[PDB]
């Protein structure tokens, strides 16, 4: 089985940990406990092939912003997460994109753009706006809810597919 | 490269050398080191190593006491700031604001990352290894005190968070998208617990309810029950209660299968019993319940059962194949089992026995320390090997089964007690004597026995049904 | 090819049983082990000038899985029955292990050796004469081994292979 190093990045509170824990444990975390750096493992069959996913769950709080290079070096693919009810988190996306490209010195890094908390009615970021950005990056856009599981497997396993064909 | 505090005022600034750290031959992997060096690398300024954090927190008690670990990471956290440089001095002497470039860099690239990583050790410790604090209230007070008195805005969000996490842990829901299949019934109807038995419950539902039970038992085992080989030692009931509950379930179910078989004296009925057990095995295989699979395989290979040639002869060929395929999982030191486990799509229920043997042998077969240049270094590669096994165990504990609990069937299997009040030797001797009775050794002739079951023996089969 | 012998190690848990096979299979001059690799329980040896392959099953750590004993034992042609010389209970357990092996193999004469293992420096409680008398009453060899110095380890395994060859 092939091992895949996935990294989940994005502004504080967008739901990076909730997405990851929903994927790993099928459980929604209601608490907001700011992450420093957590690691998870998941054996899963994707398109008929057994994969071992290593998922790095990173810090969104700005106070940790000087410590990103080290995990960007190791990651093979990145979930770039914002919350669809948080415009600033969407604006923070391009900063993650650029840093990842710089660190790995590549314009061809496997990535998926994720618009989380799609269970909430009070949207402030329109799907079209996020889709436009995704197309300019050449990557898919998937809306998710760590709460209901909507899109969660799709987001993570799409990222695996991109690494696989990289 | 940043200058460091003097090693005389801050021990973790000692240079790496072969006398305090040895690496294996994109971050380094540590073969051995002093506790100081292990903790330095556990909280390194250059990179995070979350898997090292898990490995260390799972295994450290073999070389460091919990109270000393806390003292050492608090020591690690308390990093002196450098004095102003010549350029800073000259600015200050002229009434100007110093640039403090070196100070700012050391704060940003050494102090804040190391302190954050110390707090991450604290966070993981509390969240995933809370038993140290359950077993030592004073250790918990020290942790609460340390976290509760960290000052400064850089660490504030995490300190306030960890304080809340600790308080939660002191006083202490699944989503699937798809719904679980409908519970299946055979001769015994819902609520009629008195009639529940091997042949009267639906074989599909027997396998499902045992899989839920065995998955819960599997998922309940903590690394604390495993490190230091404590399940094999005198205090095993104290230190490894969840593991032992799990194993005793497996043992009891195996004995129950054997008992159901040899206490069915009529050959035709006994064949029906064995066939039904093989159908249950088939559903275990479908559910990736490998513990369940081996429960059955162990029963069929047991002395009282294996020798039942007349029974085996009448087992349908398609079931002989199922059983043989299951048996081959265990052949050649579980070669096919290990490959299958690593290929399926979870949820599954691993067989725990292999993990136990590999943990025990890893601990027994490797030294606690490596001696180098007159110094004793902690052999960390040994601990990493143990943590790789506990890590694999934990990985299969995450995924829950999408199956509905049937409370009465669950209770029936929780309360199974095939040995009754008998001791093990007495009971297993009884099983073998029953075996000899129902199918005597050659050249004694095969007797006939009256039937014992008043209900139909025909199986409902193991393909699930689905009404609207 | 060459003859392969399926040897099975049995005995009480928690008293250093695993050291016997580890010391045999081990590097021999580097004290380390990874039981997760196949090199860890297969070993090519020369015994009385005849090369053979030893396959050793030691399920140390799985003792509580008591209903799996038959299944594990069934795989073997020769057995090392191991007790710790500082644990009288493990010694008293031997009789039932032997009885269980005879039952599983359906034979009164199964190749086996009795092994008294010194797993630490704690006081010996089973004297060698006791263990010799017991082995003699069964008609099998007795070997004492150290879990630390590798003393007696080759003797235990080679003696069992001779019991198989001369069965
Ligand atoms: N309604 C809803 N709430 C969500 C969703 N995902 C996360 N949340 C909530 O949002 C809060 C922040 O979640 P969290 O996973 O901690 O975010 P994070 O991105 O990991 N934060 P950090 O960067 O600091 O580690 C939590 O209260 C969580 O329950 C979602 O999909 N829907
Ligand atoms: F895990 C397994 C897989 C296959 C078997 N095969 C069996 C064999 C024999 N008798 C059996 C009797 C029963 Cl009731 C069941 C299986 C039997 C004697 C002939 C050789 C094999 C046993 C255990
Ligand atoms: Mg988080």
């Amino acid at each position: 089985m092939t091992e895949y190093k996935l990294v989940v990045v994005g502004a504080g509170g967008v739901g990076k940990s909730a997405l990851t824990i929903q994927l790993i444990q099928n459980h929604f975390v209601d608490e907001y406990d700011p992450t420093i750096e957590d690691s998870y493992r998941k054996q899963v069959v994707i398109d008929g092939e057994t994969c071992l996913l290593d998922i790095l769950d990173t810090a969104g709080q700005e106070e940790y912003s000087a410590m990103r290079d080290q995990y960007m070096r190791t990651g093979e693919g990145f979930l770039c997460v914002f919350a669809i009810n948080n415009t600033k988190s969407f604006e923070d996306i391009h900063q993650y994109r650029e840093q990842i490209k710089r660190v790995k010195d590549s314009d061809d890094v496997p990535m998926v753009l994720v618009g989380n908390k799609c269970d909430l009615a009070a949207r402030t970021v329109e799907s079209r706006q996020a889709q436009d950005l995704a197309r300019s990056y050449g990557i898919p856009y998937i809306e998710t809810s760590a709460k209901t599981r909507q899109g969660v497997e799709d987001a993570f396993y799409t990222l695996v597919r991109e690494i696989r064909q990289h | 490269q940043m200058r460091l505090p003097s090693a005389d005022v801050y021990r973790f600034a000692e240079p790496d050398s072969e006398e305090n750290i040895i690496f294996e031959e994109g971050i380094p992997i540590i073969k051995a080191g002093t506790v100081i060096k292990l903790i330095e690398r556990l909280t390194y300024h250059m990179y995070a190593d979350p898997n090292f954090v898990r490995t260390f927190l799972t295994t450290y008690r073999s070389f460091c006491k919990p109270q000393e670990l806390l003292s050492l990471i608090i020591e690690r956290f308390e990093i002196p700031e450098p004095e102003p440089t010549e350029a800073d001095r000259i600015a200050i002497e002229n009434g100007d604001q110093p640039l403090s470039a070196e100070l700012k860099r050391f704060r940003k690239e050494y102090i804040q990352p190391v302190q954050l990583r110390v707090l991450n050790v604290c966070r993981h410790w509390v969240e995933h290894h809370f038993y140290d604090f359950e077993r030592d209230a004073y250790l918990l007070q020290r942790m609460e005190e340390f976290i509760g008195t960290v000052r400064g805005k850089a660490m504030k969000k995490w300190v306030e968070s960890i304080t809340k996490i600790i308080q939660r842990k002191k006083i202490a829901n699944i989503t699937f998208q798809s719904s679980p299949p409908t519970v299946e019934w055979h001769i015994s109807r819902p609520g009629h617990i008195e009639t529940f038995d091997l042949l009267t419950l639906h074989p599909i539902e027997i396998a499902r309810q045992l899989t839920l039970l065995e998955s819960d038992l599997y998922r309940a085992v903590q690394p604390s029950e495993l490190v230091g080989s404590v399940w094999t030692k005198e205090d095993k009931e104290i230190n490894s209660p969840n593991l032992l509950k799990m194993i005793r379930h497996t043992t009891n179910l195996t004995l129950w299968f054997e008992k159901c078989i040899v206490e069915t004296e009529n050959l035709e009925e006994r064949v029906a019993v064995v066939s039904r057990i093989i159908e249950i095995l088939q559903v275990f295989q479908e559910l990736n319940n490998f513990n369940g699979v081996l429960e059955v395989v162990s029963a069929m290979n047991s002395s009282p059962v294996y020798r039942l040639d007349h029974t085996f002869e009448q087992i349908p060929s398609r079931q002989k194949k199922i059983l043989e395929e299951a048996h081959e999982l265990s052949e050649d030191h579980y070669k096919k089992y290990l490959a299958k486990l690593r290929s399926i799509n979870p949820p599954c229920v691993p067989f725990f026995g292999i993990y136990l043997t590999n943990i025990l042998k890893t601990e027994e077969g490797n030294p606690e320390v490596l001696k180098r240049h007159g110094k004793e270094l902690i052999n960390f590669s040994k601990r990493r090997k143990v943590a790789e096994i506990t890590g694999e165990i934990q990985q299969y504990q995450n995924q829950p089964y999408c199956l509905r609990v049937e409370s009465d069937i669950k209770r029936f299997f929780e309360n199974l007690n095939p040995m009754g009040n008998s001791m093990e030797k007495e009971f297993t001797d009884y099983l073998f004597n029953k075996s000899l009775e129902i199918e005597p050794r050659n050249p004694k002739p095969l007797p006939r026995f009256p039937k014992k079951y008043s209900y139909p023996l025909k199986s409902p089969g193991v393909r699930p049904s689905n009404p609207r």
